[PDB]
RNA sequence: GUCGGUCCUAACCCGACCCGUAACUCGGCGUCGGGGAAAGGGAAACGGGUUUAUAUUCCCGUACCGCGGUGGUAGGUGCGGCAACGCAAGCCCGAGGGGUGACGCCUCGGGGUAGGCGGACCGGUCCACAAGGCCGGCUAAGCGUAUAAGCCCGGGGAGUGCCG
RNA sequence: UAGGGGGGCCCGACUGUUUAGUAAAAACACAGGUCCCAGCUAGCCCGAAAGGGUUUGUACUGGGGCCGACGCCUGCCCAGUG
């Protein structure tokens, strides 16, 4: 048989890759063994526009001459100055351990384990809300649901990822999606193996439907999974 | 303007449909009148890009939403963390 | 006051600025007479009130004074331009 | 400022608003008293308060605004500063 | 024309000549006249050129005698006045 | 010497080391080093003539860049303007900052130029006279010179508003 | 140089794409509707391995399927296979 779309992003070409050469350089903090207890502070120059991001982004230049590049809270100005560290005040921006934050607070750019550099509630218009505060973890309710645990060493920023509202006005036409999936090269048009021939998907025929479940099994080889993979249910409820 | 129930939308013709040139009008009207800047108080605040908002009368550059320059989030987050 | 006669000053606009000076007489609603009095390259001139931002450091003079005499102050008043 | 005094100061006595002349005041005397917004520039807020701190010159915060003082004045402008020279039965000096 | 000279980075001319030929000029296009850092507003006294227009030109032909010749007077003055404030102490 | 290559980097590629492979002329991450555009970036020349066949390349005439020198001055040890700014306004080495290089699609106005039209006149030709039509009436780079728009400086001191 | 026009029905909403060389369509795409997996050393994929793509990314996201603008609606069965 053939292969599958599936099949072929999986060894990168440039119909699959990312361009991340038109892109604004990486978000991480900064190293920790350089914030012992030291707290920085900074002053915002800039704020951008990142094709890679979904959100918008901030250029600092910090007492070091150092200039990096963070995600940009909602509603923090050009000109202000923020501050890194363990003791520093509890504002928008400012980036501290979880241990020192209260509950109830909202938080952002969450590290997993303490010097990461930054994994959650990073796309626009997320947050993240602080539930509890033990001495060995502290809980965190996330944009899904789940109530993750993290390491009261680990570091977070307050306040909320701007961008949001992005899905509130409709997409009218066919070219404007054309634009946004080229920025980032999404594939776009897409194929349905319904009206595919049987070489091309598990689908595919001269009659136009499915005859087996769409339901596949999380054991299912590569070059069939398609569909609704491992589904508990399905339906409108 | 001059038609009655399109505004911006009435660019795109009979076509694409009422929820649609609905939407579309409804956002770009708001987007498009002027806002109140929070460092002078005055209301000429306009978009710049996706993300970004600027006083062409101070020349305050802040962020803020995509389509307003606040969220209902956003407010919460400021209340709260001016409470503690 | 900010500007009167015995104050010092220093000059932040032009080819002159920030040079220390002293302001020696009055003129006009915007404009005073300063001098440098032999310790810098600032002649006896006019000079506007924007352009200048003075100093809590005074000296002692007469509303109008020669350069021999201003300078002849200052060395009591210990103040090096 | 209590907008009572002040408006019986406006109609009774006389004011000269403006940063400008404010800070023209401060530098070089002539008023009695200076009122600056809380939401100035601050440029003009530290050149005040060190000209008016060097002259010996007493300056009142308004917590309020540019906007609002102005519109306490008749004035549909903005007035981010304000001086006092004399007052006319007013206590606008019991403030400082 | 050439390929090269087909490229709208040229500002073509047409141009009599003498013997009366109507030749066609090529010259290269100039830069944009410098900005303040700290405002993003055009420098007066700086002038426009290339390397070759401006090396055929003395110093003080080239910048403002005042210090801080890459700002604006409005922000040399506030760097001036904060370096008075601050030399108190 | 002045046109272009030769220089810079882009998307991308190669070599060495490294890890894998029974192995390799095969496969690959990271570090290092190097390449990659005769339409992207980018020191500097224009007219006339000459040959069977080349010419911004040869000849005439008038010029410009980059390295190195000789000799004098500016300056080191100088000024004018309230200011914006105006100036010949010191030398060698190294570092750092700032600007320019350096940027999309659509639309409008203003100032100019190539090119064309008309009338007069001076020469030539067409036209049975006359009236009339056609042809010619040229001025390069370089050097020296200034105002627009935009932005700024100083004075001035405004709201049933005034300026555009 | 320089449009023939009007009244009814079927299919597809539209602009777009298609069998280079007998099929330009009522077929494909599209905006929008809904469903499934995944809190990241994830989910899905290449590969003999090392290592890699999505990833200079983090649920307003990435991926995988069906219907196909707008308008009114979308009824009963979990015994069978999954
Ligand atoms: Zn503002
Ligand atoms: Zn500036």
């Amino acid at each position: 048989g053939k292969s599958l779309i599936q099949q072929r992003r999986g060894k990168g070409t440039t119909t699959f890759r990312a361009p991340s050469h038109r892109y604004r350089g990486a978000v991480r903090y900064v190293p920790l063994n350089l914030v012992q207890e030291r707290t920085l502070r900074g002053v915002v120059e800039e704020i951008l526009h990142d094709p890679g991001r979904t959100a918008p982004v901030a250029r600092v230049k910090f007492e070091d001459g150092t200039k990096k590049l963070i995600i940009a809270p909602e509603g923090v100005l050009v000109g202000q100055e923020i501050y890194i560290g363990p003791e520093a005040p509890i504002a928008i921006g400012n980036t501290l351990p979880l241990a020192k934050i209260p509950e109830g607070t909202y938080v952002y750019d969450i590290e997993g384990v303490p010097g990461d550099g930054g994994k959650y509630v990073r796309a626009g218009g997320t947050y993240a809300l602080v539930v509890s505060r033990e001495k060995d973890k502290v809980i965190v309710q996330l944009p899904s649901g789940e109530l993750k645990a993290f390491n009261p060493m680990c570091r977070a920023t307050i306040g909320v990822v701007a961008g949001g509202g992005r899905l509130e006005k409709p997409i009218v036409k066919a070219g404007k999606a054309y634009y946004i999936a080229k920025a980032r090269n999404r594939f776009w048009p897409k194929p349905r193996g319904v009206k595919m021939n049987a070489v091309n998907h598990p689908h595919g025929g001269k009659e136009h439907h499915i005859g087996r479940p769409s339901t596949v099994s999380r054991r299912a080889p590569p070059g069939r999974k398609v569909g609704h993979i491992a589904a508990r249910r399905t339906g409108r409820r | 303007g001059r038609t009655t129930k399109v505004g911006s939308a009435g660019r795109f013709g009979p076509r694409y449909g009422l929820k649609i040139r609905r939407r579309v009008a409804a956002v770009e009207a708001r987007m498009k009148q002027k806002h109140v800047c929070p460092v002078c108080g005055r209301k000429a605040v306009r978009r710049i890009s996706t993300g970004i908002w600027q006083c062409q009368k101070c020349g305050a550059t802040f962020a803020g939403g995509a389509y307003l320059p606040t969220t209902p989030a956003g407010k919460v987050a400021k209340r709260v963390t001016a409470s503690k | 006051p900010a500007i009167e006669v015995g104050r010092i000053a220093v000059v932040i606009a032009g080819r002159r600025a920030g040079q220390k000076v002293v302001v020696a007489d009055i003129i006009d609603k915007n404009f005073v007479l300063v001098t440098g009095a032999g310790l810098n390259k600032v002649k006896r001139r006019r000079m506007n009130v924007k352009h200048l931002e003075p100093l809590p450091e005074r000296v002692n003079i007469q509303r109008g004074a020669s350069d021999e005499e201003i300078k002849a102050a200052l060395e009591g008043a210990g103040i090096s331009l | 400022d209590f907008a009572f005094e002040l408006r019986k100061v406006q109609d009774t006595g006389k004011i000269v608003m403006g940063a400008k002349k404010s800070i023209h005041l401060a530098k070089v005397g002539g008023a009695k008293l200076i009122i600056v917004a809380r939401n100035a520039r601050p440029d003009i807020k530290e050149d005040i308060y060190y000209y008016a701190k060097l002259s010996g010159i007493p300056v009142y915060e308004f917590e309020g605004t540019s906007v609002e003082l102005g519109t306490l004045l008749g004035r549909p402008h903005t007035v981010s500063a304000l001086a006092v020279i004399d007052p006319g039965e007013s206590k606008i000096l019991a403030l400082a | 024309m050439k390929p090269m000279y087909r490229s709208r980075s040229w500002r073509r001319k047409y141009v009599r000549t003498p013997g009366g030929r109507t030749v066609i000029h090529f010259e290269r296009r100039k830069p944009k006249v410098a900005h303040c850092a700290m405002c993003g507003r055009p420098l007066n006294g700086v002038p426009r050129g290339r390397p070759s227009e401006l090396r055929k030109l003395p110093k003080t032909k080239k910048r403002p005698e005042r210090p801080y010749p890459n700002l604006c007077p409005s922000c040399m003055r506030k760097v001036m006045k904060a370096q008075v404030r601050a030399s108190i102490t």
